[PDB]
């Protein structure tokens, strides 16, 4: 039950996002005793696939066009790579394990009516990534939640940042 | 070691860090004279890697189907081209030199087919990972040479213990869709295209609460899986959404043919659930009513509820049925054999043969509303139970076990009735 | 003489092997006064390419198949590039030279009858690489050894793993 005037309004909420079930797709490394790992990544036209969540009333056009008027145009955007890494050193006692996270852009389309959101479509467009330690001996069991995030969720603090969609 | 799961697809991940015996997998030693630092990368010149393959069904469980599998349980994009790259970098010591070598490694995901009881089939997929190095004093090149005979075929694990299961959705069982939301009721038609085969209906639910959930006649006997992560991202208020999600995860039910039961689960607005009716093989027309339970059967939420019609005036019975896992329940709804004088009696004792498990005793009046569960005896300890109640006869009954201490993959309930 | 039943055994000895007269083929670089040298490479299909040292009864072929049953399979994994560097800071007195040098896997499979070896035929497949620092004022005479490796050896340990070829 949102305070604002009905109709549709277009939404960013943060950068940072990471989704359901995908931490480790991408893989991870292992790395023992005071070395240091570095994982890191591109973008070609892979990490660059952005992803909809589409209503009835909001097609994934609708959705695209609308987001990219007011916010970051990513279509024009991704197709220039751009990098970034992470480098973690392990202790020297025991060894540790790193593996690597795409983060994403949450935007988001709202239908407005009486002070509440009837309707909601989404789209996760990739920002960056992000990488997880954690230090084991082996047969040490670890928390089944630091390799499986069960609801999608920011890992930065989330936003609601909004423009009404004209008429 | 039970591991009672309601059978059907099921991906794990079995870890990562893998690696291949005799240094198959090993990119290269380097080594490092003291105060020097050296590194070793993956850079991605080139995208290509490759994944490693074995499966005890190329016919049901080939390469790309198991890869299908892990797009629609973990939504893994890519297979065999990674972007995302690695490298190791040390520095030694300036008293000593330090050598760091370097191995590829793997993800080993595990597909099976648990069907009732024992996996009938399963595939491992070494999905290509992003790096195994080992820092070592640089060994003195003097040491002397033991001649040694190299290992049997097979992998190490150099990565932390890990074993997540997710449930997957069976690409051979349809999906058929409940594109409104349910409110308090609603009966659904089974189609025609289902054909009688195993299907699943997708649908959700307006305001979050408990539900009974039965077929016609509380035949076939269903299950109920919540979709993980569902209900975040799209959603149409009184509608779903279809969220893009074959992952999931088993609230109730039997798997058992020709069983009567009917659900009775919680539900919660903000999710979205599959029903999973199997074979009808009747040729008859069925139906699945969705009611939404205000009334007493809440006690019995997030069980299956058996059904036992068939008492004989007295005599031994049993009915084994899949356990539910510690803490889970299953329920059982029966009414006794003999006319319902209201002062003549029937002896029952409840045992179960191989978990524990605290039984939950009602007596069920019915109104046009919904059934009245009168609480008749809690706390109840069933695994061999000596003791016995005296019942009324034509009155029925609801039997709630939790389980308490899980022994076995079938829960085998006694109903043993003298007079 | 070694202590093994009459047969055709296949043979890994270690990484790091490093080959006659082939110190400073690629060249080395001079660095001064607490400045940082970085050598490092890459792995087209030249440093890709594998060395065989064949007998009558041990063929090219032979070989190649022979320990890519075994052994890390090298035509494949050679094909995806890999890197590797190494880097050296000066002290600020004098100034340094370091060369690059491509260590090598040695396998070689044997003939082995009467607990005595009566053939050996040997591959060299490249793995990594290696450099040799050593610091100089001019005029000061160096080792000849250091630039000049007159003999095949391994820069770590050995080792001699070891399988029957079968029938």
């Amino acid at each position: 039950t949102i305070d604002l005037a009905d109709g549709n309004y277009v939404v960013s909420r943060g950068d940072g996002w990471i989704l359901s079930r995908q931490n480790q797709i991408l893989g991870g490394s292992v790395i023992s005793n005071g070395s240091t790992g570095i994982v890191g990544d591109l973008r070609v036209n892979d990490n660059a696939i952005p992803y909809y969540y589409p209503t009835p009333s909001f097609n994934e056009e609708y959705i695209k066009n609308n987001i990219q008027t007011v916010f970051a145009n990513f279509t024009e955007a991704n197709q220039i790579p751009i990098g970034f890494e992470f480098s973690k050193t392990a202790p020297s006692n025991k060894n540790l394990y790193m593996y690597l996270q795409y983060t994403y852009i949450r935007y988001e389309i709202i239908k407005v009516l009486q002070h509440e959101i009837i309707e909601r479509a989404v789209l996760y467009v990739p920002s960056l990534g992000y990488v997880k330690s954690i230090e084991f001996n082996p047969g040490e069991k670890i928390n089944k939640d630091f390799y499986f995030l069960t609801n999608d969720k920011c890992i930065l603090n989330e936003q609601f940042l909004y423009k009404k969609i004209l008429e | 070691r039970v591991l009672p799961y309601s059978n059907g697809l099921y991906v794990i991940n079995k870890g990562d860090g893998y690696i291949r015996t005799n240094d198959k997998d090993l990119i290269g030693t380097l080594l490092i004279e003291a105060g020097s630092s050296g590194s070793i990368i993956q850079p991605r010149l080139r995208n290509t890697t490759r994944p490693l393959f074995t499966t005890s069904n190329d016919a049901k469980f080939s390469q790309q189907y198991t890869e299908e599998r892990l797009k629609d349980a973990f939504n893994v994009q890519l297979f065999n081209t990674s972007t995302s790259l690695f490298k190791f970098v040390e520095e030694a010591p300036s008293n000593k030199n330090i050598c760091i070598k370097a191995y590829n490694t793997y993800e080993k995901y595990e597909l099976i087919d648990y069907q009732n009881g024992s996996i009938v089939n399963k595939a491992e997929y070494y999905l290509p990972s992003l790096g195994y190095c080992e820092v070592t004093n640089a060994p003195s090149p003097e040491s002397e040479v033991v001649k040694t005979q190299v290992a049997e075929d097979g992998f190490i694990q150099n990565g932390p213990e890990e074993e997540i299961v997710v449930g997957v959705i069976d690409p051979s069982e349809n999906i058929q869709e409940i594109n409104t939301a349910i409110s308090d009721n609603y009966t659904y038609n089974i189609p025609g295209i289902v054909n009688n085969n195993p299907f699943y209906i997708l649908f959700t639910v307006n305001t979050t609460g408990i539900y009974k959930i039965n077929a016609q006649n509380n035949l076939p006997s269903l299950k109920i899986y919540e979709a993980i992560g569902s209900g975040n991202r799209n959603f149409q208020s009184g509608n779903l959404c279809d969220d893009d999600i074959k992952a999931i995860n088993y609230i109730t039910g039997f798997d058992s043919p020709n069983a009567k039961s009917y659900l009775v689960v919680l539900l919660n607005k903000d999710k979205n659930y599959y029903i999973r009716v199997p074979q009808t093989s009747s040729n008859i027309e069925n139906q699945i009513k969705f009611k939404r339970e205000e009334g007493d059967l809440r006690n019995l939420m997030n069980s299956s509820v058996n059904i036992i019609d068939n008492l004989n005036s007295t005599g031994a019975h049993y009915y084994t049925r899949q356990s539910p896992d510690v803490h889970d329940y299953i329920s059982y709804e029966f009414t006794i054999p003999g006319n319902f004088n209201n002062k003549d009696t029937s002896n029952i004792r409840l045992y179960t043969s191989y978990n524990q498990g605290i039984g939950t005793l009602f007596r069920v009046t019915e109104t046009i509303d919904g059934y009245n569960l009168i609480n008749i005896q809690q706390n109840l300890n069933l695994l061999n139970s000596t003791k016995s109640i005296r019942l009324l006869n034509g009155a029925i009954y609801i039997l709630k076990v939790e389980v308490t201490e899980l022994n076995n993959y079938n829960i085998k309930l006694h109903i043993d009735i003298t007079n």
